[PDB]
């Protein structure tokens, strides 16, 4: 998807 | 409030100065972590590397929707460092996701703040309550277009984003 993350990037 | 900027590189390019003002009198202890990085005041990390911005890369840029940035301590956006010796906690969530120049906290779920921010280049409504919102791009909004105009669906950058220079303008 759209998401901001810091190391497990998600859909 | 404090405002902060980064002058910019795209492709080797210089882009422009991306000028931030940080919302120190609605989270101050998120704004002053970023102010903070911008200086390079606090000096060295616990991973051997200052705590600066300077020299970092945007690594995951989605034309429509953001700018990530902020990993000056791998590289590569797994790391990022904040000034209080940990990951810190999400201090509120009273200011939400409004539209573009919107600064904001990348974290790994809740309670994870470092170093690692994104820039909005849009309306990101659905990260309102997940993230911390401590800021606002006031000037050079152009120079973040740019940088947008050379990401990608992945998330991967075609030209090296970098942050050349920065620091606290006032």
């Amino acid at each position: 998807x759209l998401l901001v993350t810091a190391g497990l990037v998600l859909a | 409030n404090p405002k902060v900027f980064f002058d910019m590189t795209v492709g080797g390019q210089p882009a422009g100065r991306i000028v931030m003002e940080l919302f120190a009198d609605v989270t101050p202890r998120t704004a002053e972590n970023f102010r903070a990085l911008c200086t390079g005041e606090k000096g060295i990390g616990k991973s051997g590397k200052p705590l600066h911005y300077k020299g970092s890369s945007f690594h995951r840029v989605i034309p429509g929707f953001m700018c990530q940035g902020g990993d000056f301590t791998a590289g590569n956006g797994t790391g990022g460092e904040s000034i209080y010796g940990s990951k810190f906690a999400d201090e509120n969530f009273v200011k939400k996701h409004t539209g573009p120049g919107i600064l904001s906290m990348a974290n790994a779920g809740p309670g994870t703040n470092g170093s690692q921010f994104f820039v909005c280049t849009a309306k990101t409504e659905w990260l309102d309550g997940k993230h911390v919102v401590f800021g606002q791009v006031v000037e050079g909004m152009d120079v973040v277009k740019a940088i947008e105009k050379v990401g990608s669906s992945s998330g991967r950058t075609n030209k090296p984003v970098v942050i050349a220079d920065c620091g606290q303008l006032s």
